[PDB]
């Protein structure tokens, strides 16, 4: 199938988990960066260009929850949410521990758009990239359809 | 309960499905995991015989669980979760080896030999579970060696 040309950031505390998700993005020619913890994810996001972030909630230095809240707060300060083109907010897909509603609300209340349970399913990882990425690359693309 | 199979091929086959372009990519991850599990086991053993920090044993079990689960190594990730909860004082019993090796669907596998304070009870369970991790780690290496047709 056709994948959108978006920039992705995957944030996990294990290099083996980073190589698995990175292999899928590399196979489909998706530009991406790697982050070790939440503080790196915030710093990498400040560099701009990101469209979709797959971030684990539990991270060594700064948790993915606080990193997501820190990104959403920085977006509001810069007016994110013609004189200057409207920069769309970055999509954040949380990597949760289980499929419980508590793990889901903790991600939604922290500013994440979606959620994926660990271990990350590569087929589910693909569907999240097309559902969210194609809405940022195409106009009026209804992924809920 | 601990899974009956050593390898969850549903998770691992989609990783092997990416070996078409990057040849021997999944084998590289397995080799990279063996080095990570041996290092993680040594760091767990270093804390049991040395300075005891249940929060670190909690984090060491969490670290190896995320990689072993993503590679389909269910039983290794299951014991890592047990060590994870034992360090958090959430569990108070870890079954013996003979009880855990009886859960294997195919029983032709086990044809070899298996080698005070407020935290003393849990450290024994973690030391007992870390040794169970060594058996599950060896069984996974034997199972993955047969698939890849290479020694480990």
């Amino acid at each position: 199938k056709v994948f959108p040309k978006i920039n992705v950031l995957i944030v996990e505390d294990n290099v083996i988990n980073q190589a698995i998700l990175g292999s899928f993005l590399r196979k489909h020619k998706i530009s991406y960066k790697l982050a070790k913890n939440g503080q790196e994810a915030v710093n990498i996001w400040k560099e701009g260009g990101l469209h979709l972030i797959f971030m684990d909630l539990q991270l060594p230095v700064l948790s993915g929850i606080e990193a997501a809240k820190q990104i959403r707060d920085f977006e509001k300060q810069n007016g994110i949410g013609s004189k200057r083109f409207s920069q769309a907010p970055v999509i954040i897909v949380a990597l949760t521990a289980s499929n419980s509603q508590m793990d889901k609300r903790k991600a939604l209340l922290s500013g994440c758009n979606d959620y994926l349970t660990k271990p990350v399913n590569l087929h589910a990882l693909s569907k999240k990239i097309t559902e969210w990425g194609c809405m940022q690359a195409l106009i009026d693309f209804d992924s809920w359809k | 309960t601990i899974p009956s199979e050593i390898i969850n091929w549903t998770i691992l086959n989609e990783i092997i499905s990416m070996d078409d372009d990057d040849s021997d990519f999944s084998k590289g991850l397995i080799i990279q995991f063996i080095d990570q599990a041996q290092t993680t086991f040594a760091q767990m053993q270093r804390q049991l015989d040395g300075e005891k920090n249940l929060t670190e044993l909690d984090n060491l079990g969490h670290f190896l669980k995320g990689s072993s689960a993503a590679l389909g190594l269910q039983r290794i990730a299951w014991v890592c979760e047990r060590i994870q909860n034992l360090g958090r004082k959430m569990e108070h019993f870890f079954p013996n080896k003979t009880e855990l090796v009886n859960t294997l669907s195919d029983k032709s596998i086990i044809n070899g030999i298996n080698i005070k304070d407020e935290n003393s009870i849990y450290l024994i369970l973690i030391a007992k579970a870390l040794n169970q991790s060594r058996l599950e780690f060896k069984l996974a290496r034997i199972e993955l060696s047969k698939y890849y047709n290479t020694n480990l």
